[PDB]
Formats: structure tokens, C-alpha cells, sequence
């Protein structure tokens, strides 16, 4: 019938839009994990540096 | 007669040298500097990033102690301290011999000291 056409113009948009917004809610969240990981990768190198420098200084000093 | 061609290169921490000229042991390489130009800045970079290759050349010389010698021939108030504080960056002040000549020091010792 004619009401069955109407349910199909909607039922198409409301999956196109909600599939799109579940891949932005994916995407932001993927970059959020890859940032936190990298802000701790730079933190890891820094600490190392400070320890290699530190020990050399105490060897020279002594 | 007592020398022979060297061939063991070092990391100066400046790309440009270690490609184009290749700074090896027993070789000079003046760094020409103008007047109204820095001289101090650039020098410091070569002192804290001077290091042999571990086997990147096919060998090292890290197996024998690497050390540095200094001797300044006329220096002011800033150049005095500027050098000393980058030698603590270097971590070398227990294995270096410094022959600092100032400008408040005699002018005759500017050619003796070398």
C-alpha cells in the first residue's frame, strides 16, 4: 500500500545517519587511545634520559 | 711519515658535516665565523654531540676512553660561564684539561697558550 512507501523513505536515512555517527564515535575514541599512548611514550623516554645523565654525573663527581 | 690515512668517522650531531666533508680523526676542519656573527652557540653543539660510531663505520673506538681538551685564547664575562655550563651538559669536567685565557689575563699569553 501507500503507507508502506512512507516507512521506506525514513527507514534508510535513519540507518545512513546512525551508521555515520557510530563511526565518528569510533574515530574520536581511536585517536583518544592513540594520543594517551603517545603522551606516555614521550614520558617513558624522558625518565630514561634523566637516569642515564644522572648516573654519569655521579660517577664524574665522585 | 709516521701518519697514514684515517677513516674512522664520528657523529658531530650535525648532519651536513658527516655527509659532505666527513669529519674523521687527525683532520682539521675550521669553522669560519664572521664578526657580528655567533661563534659560541655553534661550538657548543659540536662539544656535547661529539661521539664515535659504535660499529656504524664497521667499528668503534668507544672501547678506549674519548675525552676533550679545551683552551680559550680571549673570552669575556658571558663566554666564560657559557662554556663551563655546557661542559656539565657534556658530563665532562673530570676527564678534560682546560687552558682558559681571558682578556683580563695578559695579551702576551694569547699566543703562548696555544
Amino acid at each position: 500500500k501507500l503507507e508502506a512507501i512512507l516507512s521506506q523513505e525514513v527507514e534508510a536515512e535513519i540507518q545512513a545517519l546512525l551508521q555515520e555517527a557510530e563511526a565518528k564515535a569510533e574515530a574520536v575514541k581511536r585517536e583518544a587511545e592513540e594520543k594517551a599512548k603517545a603522551l606516555l611514550q614521550a614520558r617513558e623516554r624522558a625518565l630514561e634520559a634523566q637516569y642515564r645523565a644522572a648516573l654519569r654525573r655521579a660517577e664524574s663527581a665522585g | 711519515v709516521a701518519r697514514r690515512k684515517p677513516e674512522q668517522f664520528i657523529q658531530t650531531g650535525i648532519s651536513t658535516i658527516d655527509v659532505m666533508n666527513t669529519l674523521v680523526r687527525g683532520q682539521k676542519l675550521p669553522i669560519f665565523s664572521g664578526s657580528g656573527l655567533p661563534a659560541n652557540e655553534i661550538a657548543a653543539q659540536i662539544a656535547r654531540q661529539a661521539t664515535v660510531r659504535p660499529d656504524l663505520s664497521g667499528e668503534g673506538e668507544k672501547e678506549e676512553p674519548f675525552a676533550v681538551v679545551f683552551a680559550a685564547m680571549g673570552i669575556t664575562q658571558r663566554e666564560l660561564s657559557y662554556f663551563i655550563q655546557e661542559f656539565e651538559r657534556t658530563g665532562a669536567l673530570s676527564r678534560s684539561v682546560l687552558f682558559l685565557n681571558k682578556a683580563d689575563d695578559p695579551t702576551i699569553e694569547r699566543i703562548l697558550t696555544p
